[PDB]
């Protein structure tokens, strides 16, 4: 029942008020699950790509947190290709840090983040994690085309 | 304490098959016994590890998996040690843990655990055993996926065909100071075939083999979960010969006392626990040709037994295969043999000792075992007494046989007759009928008998035995069977009067225990203890 | 060219591969790290191959096995690789750490203490395996001085290093496993104690949790003397400030509750407790029992062997 509150006020405010670079409506496909998008940030290989997102907020939300995929493709050291993200938020505690004081708001802001700063202790891809951590410009490279490829119209 | 340790965990398996939820929350507290395992006995660890994954790898509670990676950690860890007392729980743990998670990547993670710890547990012959024994044991309780049995099932047969098994070629390989060759074949199968045991060898490779039984065990087991029951495919192992020593002679080599009596020792050890588990594989066939060959292994291991028995006295420091002790005796000496009656009443007295005062037995109620032996005993082991009473009524080694034979079969009398369960009125059927047939054992006819008559008819048949008696133990546990079945009814001075005929006697030696025994068996007893002990000390004055 | 390794391996053992060791003798970084980024199931194999291709009845298969070790070490710790590989490569390094001969498991041993004097120990994962070599050295009784007196002076030179204030907790975890004496549980667990001081508070609870597991083969007397000491200073400090309250309250708390769990299970450690706690003659009283003490007891009134016993002290 705290799921139909926290969705009412969270659709709302996220369909008036988001955060900038991204939103979140309700999938029109499946209006149980969400569908999000990050606009790709200035000043990294993501720029000029359009990243679709599936959000499924669990029955027990928010008790536990978004169960969140990319649909575009992206190339980054802390998410796969199958886009599963390596972030502490997205699982409950003691690993994790998930709490009904954050929301979909909050933590679609801190994959935009991430995104920005990929973190490589948590590496999905080894090899990215690697190439990001001494070949910065081959990433960067690889990643901005995987944008043109991926993230692109 | 043991049996609180016991109760709480059946408690706690109970609450968690009743309600998982609630204790789920407290788990956590279930998890922290994990640094006080230095306290449990090896048995507790399988339920214990049983509670927390059944905790675990319930379906809702795999969002809480923190319980699956800590126990996967202690686990590897544990497992690990170099100390056979750390890698032993490790070991029990992966073995039930890894069984209860198998009810596709599922199967490869039991795979992994499975292969690293018998990669692991190669190393030391002690913990191989342990894992052979306990993956055995797992497979047999559980009913679980039969993809994984299929999997375990191809590596262990290949293993064991590759590991043990040679061919069946007379002239073994090694430089061996004895006559090595095939020995005890059933020689009914076809000798031209492919299918023998490198069992010396392997044992003088040593100085693996010690693993070999249940190993066998092992495939066997998969093989029974696969295929329910079958057993065509090992059927040609029972037809091999093993590669042995001549062990039958152990008097032409006498005092030359080397390792070699450790080597013999150890063979015949392995020999015999290689053809018990070889009666326990195929004791569930019904065929004859199958039952036959089980019967001639009986024989082989019963006069191996007599060596082995024999070669300690020399070197000094199922319950269904006793349906073929229907078998009658055929007595060497004066004209089933009898080292085949020795062999099965020490087998069945050392069974019977441990389970109503060992796995397979334990796992049987007591109440089973006491209900199938009233059968599978008294109308025919009845036949091996009058047997014995005759011999023993009229060269040397068989005479030291029968008097332990005589010996085994009234102390197996006297664990059926002394059972805690007949003073309870549903096992008193069994005590009409068990008295009902010692009475029957003299003459027929008198049937639904008062309780007394049939106690004073029992006695009176095991009363005229003392006659016969060879030596010392086997008139105590005469007395001491007399005096638990005459306790159900006067005849205390039947008793104390045998108790003397038996302290009188000359005994050609006697140990301090037994004569303490047969002394509170006679001074209790008598009629004055006071005018009892003026006697004994007017007869310890002129010693 | 990861597929004349597996060839090798699946026919026969230190025939081809202990010369195939001395043919490439280039390095095994490339072959494991950069083989890793790509595969790591490859590494899972790999390792199986040299371990049984380098087995230590030779010197050139044990200096080959010494080095791919040192290796390891620093390519898990500084390496950004997965959870999942990871918990694999130990898997093989511990599995394989039982047949050494006895002076390289001690240069083994001081490159893990000279780790802990500096190294990025990211993951004290590294140290899983500093259980079992402590065990190996003990088990090999022949003199390299025996493998015991190497294993006391080395657990000596643990405590007399500099621990890594992060990972302290994780070290202190470590010798939970392995066999000790008195004085080694001792020495280690009072550098354990001198730790608290240079902390924040919130993780003294899950240290003092795992002091008194270790504790529980090892010395009581000196773990509850400790946490006492520790806090009766803590609070008299707290006091002449007030001459971090609603903070200080949690752990002292949380602690009482922690070493209930453990006088629960643990029948010995009340006993211990409650004779440091004795009055006896008033002057021990006058230096033993405090504001922290008294909670710790008032709380201990709820086991119900303990209840009485304790309040029959406080009262007298």
């Amino acid at each position: 029942m705290q799921r139909a509150s926290r969705l009412k006020r969270e659709l709302h405010m996220l369909a008036t008020e988001p955060p900038p670079g991204i939103t979140c409506w309700q999938d029109k496909d499946q209006m149980d699950d969400l569908r999000a998008q990050i606009l790709g940030g200035a000043n990294t290989p993501y720029e000029k790509g359009v990243f679709k997102l599936e959000v499924i907020i669990p029955e027990r939300y928010p008790f536990e947190p978004p169960q969140i995929r990319f649909l575009t493709p992206i190339y980054h050291p802390n998410i796969d290709s199958a886009g599963r993200i390596c972030l502490d938020v997205l699982k409950l505690p003691p690993k994790g840090a998930w709490r009904p004081s954050l929301n979909i708001a909050t933590v679609l802001t801190s994959i935009q983040l991430l995104m920005s700063e990929p973190n490589p202790d948590d590496p999905l891809m080894a090899d990215i994690s690697s190439e990001f951590k001494y070949n910065k410009p081959a990433f960067l490279k690889n990643a901005r085309q995987w944008t043109e490829k991926h993230a692109r119209q | 304490n043991e049996a609180e340790v016991d109760t709480a965990l059946d408690v706690l398996l109970e609450l968690v098959v009743l309600n998982p939820s609630a204790m789920m929350m407290n788990a956590v507290f279930v998890k922290g016994i994990l640094d006080y395992l230095d306290n449990i006995s090896p048995q507790q660890i399988r339920k214990l590890f049983y509670v927390l994954s059944t905790l675990a790898f319930s379906k809702q509670n795999e969002a809480s998996s923190h319980i699956q990676d800590d126990m996967h950690l202690v686990i590897r860890k544990q497992l690990s040690s170099t100390v056979f007392k750390y890698k032993l729980i490790g070991i029990i743990g992966a073995v039930t843990m890894a069984g209860i998670m198998a009810a596709d990547e599922q199967c490869t993670q039991v795979t992994s655990l499975l292969q690293l710890v018998h990669s692991c547990s190669e190393q030391s012959p002690q913990a191989s055993a342990l894992y052979y024994d306990e993956f055995a044991n797992l497979i047999q309780h559980e009913k679980l996926d039969p993809k994984a049995l299929e999997w375990v099932g191809h590596t262990i047969c290949n293993d064991f065909q590759d590991a043990f098994v040679v061919d069946s070629c007379v002239v073994p390989e090694g430089d061996f100071p004895f006559p090595v060759k095939a020995l005890y074949g059933l020689e009914e199968y076809d000798t031209q075939d492919g299918i023998a045991i490198n069992l010396l060898p392997l044992l003088f490779s040593q100085d693996s083999p010690l693993c070999l039984a249940p190993y066998f065990r092992l495939l066997r087991l998969c093989v029974e979960r696969q295929h329910n029951g079958n057993l065509e495919e090992i059927d040609g192992l029972l037809d091999c010969p093993i590669f042995l020593t001549d062990l039958e002679p152990g008097e032409k080599l006498e005092s030359m006392s080397a390792k070699e009596r450790s080597f013999m020792c150890s063979l015949i050890f392995l020999t015999l626990n290689w053809f018990r588990e070889i009666v326990n594989a195929f004791c569930q066939e019904t065929s004859p040709e199958m039952k036959g060959k089980v019967l001639t292994r009986l024989k082989h291991i019963v006069e191996l037994q007599i060596i082995l028995e024999k070669y300690l006295a020399v070197t000094p420091d199922d319950i269904e295969v006793f349906s073929i002790l229907h078998c009658g005796l055929v007595t060497k000496f004066i004209l089933l043999g009898p080292p085949e009656l020795l062999f099965l009443l020490e087998d069945l007295s050392q069974k019977l000792e441990s389970m109503l005062t060992f796995s397979h037995l334990q796992q049987r109620s007591a109440q089973e075992i006491v209900h199938c032996v009233f059968q599978l005993l008294t109308p025919m082991c009845n036949h091996l007494e009058n047997i014995h009473n005759y011999f023993q009524c009229l060269k040397v080694q068989e005479y030291h046989i029968m008097s332990s034979c005589y010996q085994r079969l009234l102390q197996i009398f006297h664990g059926l007759f002394a059972w805690s369960g007949f003073s309870q009125p549903e096992n008193q059927n069994l005590l009409y009928s068990a008295l009902h047939v010692l009475s029957s054992r003299l003459k027929q006819g008198e049937h639904s008998q008062p309780l007394e008559e049939l106690l004073s008819q029992s006695v009176h048949y095991l009363q005229n035995f003392h006659q016969s008696i060879p030596s010392f133990q086997c008139a105590l546990y005469l007395i001491r069977l007399l005096m638990v079945i005459l306790e159900k009814s006067q005849n205390k001075e039947k008793i104390a009067s045998l108790a003397r005929q038996f302290l009188c006697r000359v005994w050609p030696n006697i140990s301090n225990d037994q004569l303490h025994a047969l002394l509170c068996i006679y001074l209790e007893h008598t009629e004055s203890i006071l005018k009892a002990i003026e006697e004994i000390a007017g007869v310890g004055v002129p010693e | 060219m990861d597929q004349k390794i597996l060839s090798l391996a699946a026919e026969k053992t230190a025939d081809k591969l202990q010369e195939f060791l001395q043919t490439l003798r280039e390095g095994d970084l490339t072959n494991l790290l950069q083989n890793q980024a790509v595969k790591g199931k490859v590494a899972g194999a790999l390792l199986r191959a040299i371990f049984k291709g380098s087995p230590c009845s030779e010197e050139a298969g044990t200096l080959r096995r010494r080095k791919i070790y040192t290796c390891c070490i620093q390519l898990v710790e500084s390496g950004d690789l997965q959870k999942e590989i990871v918990s694999e490569i130990i898997g093989l390094l511990m599995l394989e750490a039982h047949h050494f001969p006895g002076p390289l498991l001690v240069e083994l041993a001081n490159e893990f203490i000279s780790a802990v004097r500096e190294g990025s120990l990211v993951n004290g994962k590294s140290l899983e395996l500093l259980p079992i070599i402590l065990t190996a050295l003990a088990t090999k009784k022949e003199n390299l001085l025996s493998g015991e007196e190497c294993k006391k002076q080395l657990i000596n030179t643990l405590c007399s290093g500099r621990w890594d204030q992060q990972y302290v907790i994780q070290l202190t975890s470590m010798f939970k496993d392995v066999p000790l004496t008195a004085e080694e549980v001792e020495f280690v667990v009072e550098k354990a104690l001198s730790m608290f001081s240079k902390m924040n508070l919130q993780e003294i609870p899950p240290l003092v949790y795992q002091l008194l597991v270790l504790s529980s083969k090892g010395s009581r007397k000196s773990v509850l003397e400790g946490i006492i000491a520790f806090f009766s200073a803590l609070d008299k400090q707290h006091n002449e400030e007030q001459s971090p309250s609603g903070e200080l309250r949690h752990v002292e708390g949380t602690i009482i509750l922690h070493i209930v769990f453990a006088i629960k299970l643990d029948y010995e450690l009340g006993r211990e407790l409650v004779k440091h706690l004795k009055v006896g003659q008033q002057g021990d009283s006058n230096n033993n029992l405090s504001p922290f003490s008294i909670a710790l007891l008032l709380s201990v009134t709820r086991i119900q062997r303990f209840q009485d016993q304790v309040l029959d002290l406080l009262k007298t």
